[PDB]
């Protein structure tokens, strides 16, 4: 995930942490790859 | 803050500060509330009363 997250923020990668940890904490999933994306565009 | 859920509210989006938008910590959505179709058009104008003196085609019409 340090990977893909080129021209990332802090704040952006925190707006991450927020969202991944939300699905995984509803869901039990974790979908960084598709999060990533949506969060490029 | 611990524990505030804000609302805020406008009818000119083009002029609110920027900043306040998609940051987790102040206004993580936003929602638009748009005109009514005809479905909700015709919810309204039944919640509302105006079959007091409407029929229910005056009220479909």
């Amino acid at each position: 995930a340090a990977k893909l997250t080129e021209g990332f923020s802090f704040a952006q990668l925190g707006e991450l942490y927020v969202s991944s940890a939300l699905q995984w904490h509803q869901e039990g999933n974790h979908h960084i790859e598709t999060m990533v994306k949506d969060m490029t565009g | 803050k611990e524990g505030l859920f804000l609302i805020g509210t406008t009818n000119y989006p083009e002029e609110i500060d920027p900043g306040l938008m998609n940051r987790a910590g102040r206004f993580d959505r936003a929602y638009e509330i748009g005109l009514p179709d005809e479905e909700l058009r015709l919810e309204y104008m039944k919640m509302r009363g105006f079959g007091i003196f409407l029929s229910e085609g005056e009220i479909k019409n």
